[PDB]
């Protein structure tokens, strides 16, 4: 048996509702933990209603059948982390898949940067070509790439940085691991990414072989 | 014929000597003794100044004291302020026309005064009978499924005033006629003078015999049944002194209702039947004089006896005048 | 303004009209209902009168009531066994079960107590397997002096029989389940077109302030005592006179400002045994002037003249006296014409004639 | 057996230690501190809404934390849930017996619980999917009546009862966890701090005890009253404790000073106290009387900033909303009137 | 109280180590100790537990039949023995305390939750032995967008071990940088990448140094970057 | 007879535990009361009157 939580993001001082629904009839043995990176799990609510000692009045909760609802009113800027749904009714102990909370930002124009590959890694025999589209929200984005006028799959890798505390935006790295012989077998590359967060795309074509 | 008539007047005295003239033109002082009708105008003044302050204190208990409100006191206040309206309009009209010495207002004034005075007497009667059946249904509990409320009260008030328009509809719509009577300073209803146009005798004896026969037997059988009920209830109980005090109170108070009501209302109907039956002879002015103002004395006689019964209103008026 | 929530508002107005219909029917059925209060001193007198008026019922006549005591018997079952385990946990001796898996069964049944559903065979297996340890019966012996319902073992052996489905148990389980005292017991019965409601007192207090002030609205009061109390022992000291505190009760009710205009009805339960002790023993204990005359018949008359003249100068109310009768049918007649008469008095004072 | 008298003498020695310490904290004059502030002035409030529908008395009233829904309990045997903004009903609930001496409402808004002379407290679920109101549990185990009971949290509730005890209840097991003993008189009222850690219990022994939830030990006793105690109210920070009494007087106590601060009365005020409630500011004091008049008191300057009236019969219940915009009242007049 | 883990380390396939969590100041006989697996990039899975009062214990279904556990209540030290490790078993292990029975200690309210949590430690399964880093320098092109950022960074491939300590660009450059997290490549090891937000006009005057600083591997690599037209 | 000396023992022990309790001076406690009372008296909704549109009851 498993359970199906949900995820949402909101602005400062906005009420957020997290729902953890069960599969079968379970008694009131449910706990909610906060997990930010670099910290241990902290217990917030036990037996699905009662609050732990030291937690302020901002948190609430409820029980209806097997549906459980978490309510956070009067949101603080420091409270952004994953929240886990926990079951403790049988000797087997099930943990949830976890949620996330992100801060809503005013929309702004992102920047795409094309970086030509340096000759040092090329003469060193292994290189990576990266087209950085930075300063963008939402979190979800997908990058597509063509190689010698053909799209390939399986040779691509990705990376995600945390939110900058000042710029309040994201920088995501997509990295290709290709051999040197594939670069002699390579003539043309073009980076074009389109997503909902950007209002209008721009066209980009710059090929290797220009210094 | 014993006298003369015109559009709306009749005089029972002989015109064989040719002295009789129109009632609204010259003073008619030969017809009766001067000091007696002057003096009866003076006790009309004494009667209105006697009658007003109990009505005023009734208005003061009506507005000031909220504790005494109940569905039956709607009926009692209806009797009171209705009696205010009739005594003011009709009876101040009588006082003013008696003050001028003869008939000054013209036909319309005593048409208006006529249906006000007569409608006042009969709404007094209908208020008494609806009070009687209301007390009977409340205290006696004929059937289990009823409890008292506003509905039958407002149906009683509306019933009383549609009886008022029932009494007012023939003289207003053109189906009946008003004339002066007696000392011709008041306009009531006729007994002898014949009108071939409408021939109003048959339905005025209809309304007479119905309105006479129904309420008195209603009051008699209902109050008799409740008095016997209280008597047998005392007869089975036999230990509480308050019970025989209660049967004594309802016994004295009910029998004074019957003798007071009987004496005040019945002789007008009696002389109405005997004058309507014996049409061959014409009678002296006192027979045309006494039932009218004796009925008006009954009209001022009703509020004191029918208000005084409740010890709550007695305590409120004594507290009101003592403070 | 949206039309749909406005229609929810007017829908709340017509549903509120349905609520108003419930208030109308409830208020009329309350307003026509005859209310009378019950007090008393002796347990035997009140129990004699209320069991005398009791008409026999069947405990199991309705399957909906069967579902009711399924819930109540399940409540006493689970509540009993959790009381047993927490009673063991409140002991300072280390009393655990030999089989460690049964403790997992016990934590699982503390989890299983919370659900609102029906009883399953596994929980009954848990409480029976834990119940098969005789040290649990030793803990019944220890917990005999603590907060516990004393029939508890019968509920568990009974539930061993109840484990099979589609059972119907007999009357004594239901009646035994309602063997409890506290709370005020209300009774409803009909005699000659009038619907009566009685409110007794459990005797829960000697002192009466708040719940005695909330009994303000009532038509009549029934007060019952045994006149034989001068020969009856109700004492922890030398002074055994029950009639002193009984007259303290009667004077306490009559001198209370809330009940100034409401009457009192008064009964004397025991008379035969009383007459035999009149021959056996003279009533000299109370007053000599009371015992001016030897003869047995007028000995009652002093009691009703004393309890009758204990009124404090009030004549709007009168204390009705009655005597014990062989048949209940004569008793309800006195209540009947008594409450009929006082209703007639109230209507007469309401009309303003008396 | 005479050793009890010996420890009574040592107890009296601790009592004279108490009067010496309370004298040492009684060195200072409060009148100077109350003198150093400006007066507020006359306050006039008007009845903006009135409520109907009850055919009997009003013995209970309690607020929700959302400041919309009000619950009122009559002794004809019905509960009705109010909407205060639009004057609409929400639910109507019949119960087994007409004896109702208290009511409560959930901080979460999901539950409502009542009780009375029948020794059985019932908690009701409002968000059930079937569209009605159902009896979830019936809690019993007391021998007397229960005067007041209120939720601290959704998992565990506190009642006060007529067997001179207090008790902590758990809903899911339906069995009491912790009981509190030590009174000789009946417990008349109850109030708990906003921090939910401490609740105080009034009694008819003219005393008050400060009870703790987790440790189960009465820490401080407050005595010095001449009559029974009817209502209790806490200051919003939890540092001040106010008491009502029968003889038309009210006193304020401090937990940290351990001495009474100021007694409120007047020569023309002879009728007892039926309810006490603060405001969010704590400057104002509301109190109900038996002679139909609710005086509004200044807490610091001890003078009446105004007088409100307009009820015909005795006031039973008084309270304020959590957001501080309104004061609700209830009476034996079978009508509710809110002041703004 | 404090829950302190011990016995961890980085493990090869086929090996075995003993995991331990120390109990400090609380009764160990009346509680249970729990161990969970935190996979990289994913949530939390529960695997094993030790019950002291009854003695029976429960295992995860995928893991049961391999591990065995024992504990000594007198020394306040619980042990976990892990055997038959596989490559997917890399996870961070947290020591956690759940009270099963709350009444036999003292009369307390019912509880359902993890009271005290340890700080945890990383255990991995890898056949990749310790290797020094292979750092590949980058250089910005001459044909670029004025006003953009120049790519002054370094591709650090085939480095070991993790976790990493926060020290970049020889102390002078503490703000304005975005460094990328490592991802698993086809060789089974991790790689690093970084870019610095530099104004385009300042390339002639200011230069930056990649410092690959890893404390347990004793690795200080100064890698020189040179300007080229690309 | 031993029950009431047991209650005497509970009495003297709760009074001995009651003996070691901090006792704040009434001056600074009064300063606390007047300080909260001035603060939320300036934030008082029933002392500062409400506009007719800002009033939810109107
Ligand atoms: C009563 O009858 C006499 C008859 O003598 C009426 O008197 C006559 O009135 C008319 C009016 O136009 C005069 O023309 C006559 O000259 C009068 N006759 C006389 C004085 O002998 C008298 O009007 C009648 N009364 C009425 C109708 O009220």
């Amino acid at each position: 048996m498993t359970q199906s939580p949900s995820s949402l993001s909101a602005s400062v001082g906005d009420r957020v509702t997290i729902t953890c629904r069960a599969s079968q009839s379970v008694s009131s043995a449910v706990a909610w933990y906060q997990q930010k990176p670099g910290k241990a799990p902290k217990l917030l609510i036990y037996s699905a209603s009662s609050l732990y000692s030291g937690v302020p009045s901002r948190f609430s909760g409820s029980r209806s059948g097997t549906d459980f609802t978490l309510t956070i009113s009067s949101l603080q800027p420091e409270d952004f982390a994953t929240y886990y749904c926990q079951q403790s009714s049988s000797s087997l102990i099930t943990f949830g898949q976890g949620t996330k909370v992100e801060i809503k930002r005013t929309v702004a124009a992102p920047s795409v940067f094309i970086f030509p590959p340096s000759d040092s890694q090329l003469k060193s025999g292994t290189a990576s070509v990266v087209c950085l589209l930075n300063n963008f929200y939402p979190r979800e984005a997908k990058v597509q790439w063509k190689v010698d006028n053909a799209l390939q799959s399986g040779n691509s890798q990705e990376s995600v940085t945390e939110q900058d505390s000042k710029d309040s935006t994201y920088s995501l790295s997509s990295t290709l691991t290709l051999s040197k012989a594939d670069y002699e077998k390579h003539k043309v590359y073009a980076c074009e990414v389109t997503h909902q967060g950007l209002s209008s795309p721009v066209t980009k074509s710059f090929n290797r072989g220009e210094c | 014929m014993c006298g003369t008539e015109g559009p709306n007047f009749y005089v029972p005295f002989s015109n064989a000597t040719g002295v009789v003239r129109s009632p609204f033109e010259y003073p008619q002082y030969y017809l009766a003794e001067p000091w007696q009708f002057s003096m009866l105008a003076a006790y009309m003044f004494l009667l209105i100044v006697l009658g007003f302050p109990i009505n005023f204190l009734t208005l003061y208990v009506t507005v000031q004291h909220k504790k005494l409100r109940t569905p039956l006191n709607y009926i009692l206040l209806n009797l009171a302020v209705a009696d205010l309206f009739m005594v003011l309009g009709g009876f101040t009209s009588t006082l003013y026309t008696s003050l001028h010495g003869y008939f000054v207002f013209g036909p319309t004034g005593c048409n208006l005064q006529g249906f006000f005075a007569t409608l006042g007497g009969e709404i007094a009667l209908w208020s008494l009978v609806v009070l009687a059946i209301e007390r009977y249904v409340v205290v006696c509990k004929p059937m289990s499924n009823f409890r008292f409320g506003e509905n039958h009260a407002i149906m009683g008030v509306a019933f009383t005033w549609v009886m008022a328009l029932a009494c007012a509809a023939p003289p207003l719509a053109g189906w009946s006629r008003y004339i002066p009577e007696g000392l011709q300073c008041s306009c009531g209803i006729d007994y002898y003078t014949l009108k071939p146009e409408v021939n109003n005798e048959s339905f005025v004896i209809y309304m007479f015999v119905v309105h006479f026969t129904i309420p008195m037997i209603i009051i008699f059988f209902c109050y008799g049944q409740l008095v016997f009920t209280v008597k047998e209830a005392a007869a089975q109980q036999q230990e509480s002194a308050t019970t025989q005090k209660a049967e004594k109170e309802v016994t004295r108070m009910v029998i004074i209702y019957v003798i007071a009501f009987l004496i005040c209302w019945v002789p007008y109907a009696s002389v109405a039947f005997y004058i309507f039956t014996h049409q061959g002879s014409c009678f002296g002015p006192i027979f045309m004089t006494i039932p009218a103002f004796f009925a008006k004395s009954a009209a001022i006689y009703n509020p004191v006896i029918y208000i005084m019964m409740n010890k709550q209103f007695r305590n409120c008026m004594l507290t009101t005048i003592c403070c | 303004m949206g039309c749909t929530l406005s229609a929810e508002d007017k829908a709340a107005v017509e549903r509120s009209k349905m609520i108003d219909r419930n208030l109308r029917e409830d208020g009329e059925k309350a307003a026509r209902e005859v209310k009378l209060l019950l007090l008393g001193a002796g347990e035997s007198g009140k129990s004699t009168i209320v069991k005398q008026m009791k008409i026999i019922h069947e405990a199991g006549y309705s399957e909906e009531e069967c579902k009711q005591y399924k819930a109540v018997v399940y409540s006493n079952t689970i509540q009993s066994i959790i009381a047993i385990i927490r009673a063991m946990g409140r002991l300072k001796i280390d009393f655990g079960d030999s089989a460690r898996a049964d403790d997992a069964r016990q934590l699982f049944v503390l989890a299983g107590a919370a659900e609102e559903g029906f009883m399953t065979a596994e929980l009954a297996g848990v409480i029976k397997r834990l119940w098969k340890d005789s040290g649990v019966q030793a803990c019944f012996n220890r917990s005999r002096e603590y907060q516990l319902n004393d029939s508890a073992a019968y509920y568990l052996n009974d539930l061993d029989r109840i484990a099979q489905p589609n059972y119907i148990p007999t009357q004594q389980d239901v009646l035994r389940t309602r063997v409890k005292t506290t709370g005020i017991v209300e009774t409803h019965f009909t005699f000659k077109d009038l619907h009566f409601k009685m409110f007794d007192v459990g005797a829960q207090r000697s002192e009466r302030k708040k719940w005695i002030h909330c009994f303000e609205g009532v038509t009549a009061i029934i007060f019952c005592v045994a006149l034989s109390d001068y020969d009856l022992v109700l004492a922890e000291d030398e002074e055994m006179n029950r009639m002193h505190e009984s007259m303290k009760l009667f004077d306490s009710i009559c001198n209370n400002k809330w009940f100034t205009d409401t009457s009192i009805i008064l009964f004397l339960n025991k008379k035969d045994l009383f007459e035999e002790k009149i021959k056996k023993s003279p009533l000299t204990i109370c007053y000599p002037e009371y015992a001016g005359s030897n003869t047995y018949e007028e000995a009652a008359a002093y009691i009703q003249c004393q309890f009758e003249d204990l009124n404090k100068r009030k004549d709007t109310k009168e204390i009705y006296t009655h005597f014990t009768c062989s048949t209940d049918t004569k008793n309800v007649q006195f209540v009947f014409d008594a409450v009929t008469d006082v209703i007639i008095k109230n209507n007469l004072k309401d009309c303003g004639l008396f | 057996q005479s050793e009890l008298d010996q420890l009574r003498q040592e107890a009296e020695q601790l009592k004279n230690q108490i009067r010496d310490a309370r004298k040492a904290c009684a060195d200072a004059t409060l009148s100077q501190i109350t003198n150093n502030i400006d007066p507020v002035g006359r306050i006039q409030m008007r009845t903006r809404r009135t409520l109907r529908g009850h055919l009997a008395k009003i013995y209970a009233m309690h607020w929700g934390t959302d400041s919309r829904l009000l619950v009122s309990a009559s002794q004809d045997g019905k509960l009705i849930i109010w909407d205060s903004y639009t004057t609409n009903k929400v639910h109507a609930i019949p119960l087994r017996s007409s004896w109702v001496m208290t009511c409560a409402y959930a901080p979460s808004g999901n539950y409502v619980a009542c009780g009375g002379l029948d020794n059985i407290c019932s908690i009701y679920n409002l968000k059930t999917r079937e569209g009605n109101v159902r009896v979830s549990r019936e809690l019993a185990g007391h021998t007397g009546y229960l005067s007041c009971c209120r939720f601290l949290d959704d998992n565990q509730i506190v009642t006060s009862s007529g067997d001179t005890t207090c008790a902590l209840w758990d809903i899911e097991t339906g069995q009491q966890t912790t009981t509190f003993t030590g009174h000789t008189g009946d417990v008349m009222s109850l109030s708990l701090a906003p921090d939910t850690r401490l609740f105080v219990s009034g009694a008819c022994d003219a005393s008050a005890k400060l009870w703790d939830v987790r440790e189960g030990m009465c820490r401080q006793t407050f005595t010095g009253h001449e009559s029974d105690i009817n209502a209790i109210c806490f200051f919003p920070n939890g540092n001040a404790f106010a008491t009502g009494s029968d003889d038309a007087t009210c006193r304020l106590f401090d937990l940290r000073a351990d001495q009474e601060l100021m007694t409120y009365s007047h020569d023309n005020i002879i009728c007892g106290i039926t309810s006490v409630s603060f405001s969010k500011s704590g400057r104002l004091l509301l109190a109900g009387y038996d002679d139909f008049n609710c005086n509004v008191w200044d807490a610091l300057k001890a003078d009446r900033a105004g007088v409100l009236a307009g009820h015909d019969n005795r006031v039973s219940c008084l309270g304020v909303t959590d957001d501080g915009m309104a004061v609700a009242t209830g009476s034996w007049d079978s009508f509710l009137k809110i002041w703004n | 109280v404090q829950l302190v883990e011990s016995g961890g380390g980085l493990v090869q396939p086929g090996g075995s180590l003993r995991l331990s969590c120390a109990a400090s100041g609380f009764n160990f006989y009346y509680s249970s100790i729990h161990w969970v697996r935190q996979a990289p990039g994913k949530g939390l899975e529960w695997v094993a537990s030790i019950y002291s009062y009854s003695g029976s214990t429960s295992y995860a279904d995928s893991v049961k039949g391999r591990f065995t556990i024992s504990a000594d209540t007198s020394k306040n030290t619980a042990y976990l023995q892990m055997n038959s490790l596989r490559a997917e078993d890399t996870a961070v292990y947290y020591c956690a305390r759940y009270p099963w029975y709350w009444w036999m200690e003292k009369p307390y309210l019912s509880l359902y939750g993890m009271d005290y949590w340890g700080q945890g430690t990383l255990v991995t399964v890898s056949s990749a032995s310790t290797k020094g880093p292979s750092v590949f320098p980058l250089a910005p092109s001459s044909k670029s967008t004025s006003g953009g950022t120049a790519a002054l960074g370094c591709l650090v491939k085939d480095y070991f071990p993790e976790p990493v300590t926060v020290s970049w660009n020889s102390g002078a450059l503490t703000s304005g940088v975005h460094t990328f997290p490592a991802v698993l490549q086809s060789s089974g090891l991790y790689s690093l990448s970084s870019v610095v937000t530099v104004p385009s006009s300042s390339l002639g005057t200011q230069t930056y140094i990649c410092n690959v600083n890893h404390k347990p591997s004793n690795t200080k690599v100064d890698k020189k970057v040179e300007p080229k037209s690309c | 007879n031993t029950a009431s000396i047991a209650q005497a023992r509970k009495l003297v022990e709760q009074l001995k535990m009651e003996a070691n309790i901090d006792r704040i001076k009434v001056s600074k406690a009064a300063a606390d009361l007047m300080a909260y009372c001035e603060a939320h008296a300036k934030e008082d909704p029933l002392l500062t009157p409400v506009p007719a549109s800002e009033n939810p009851f109107r």
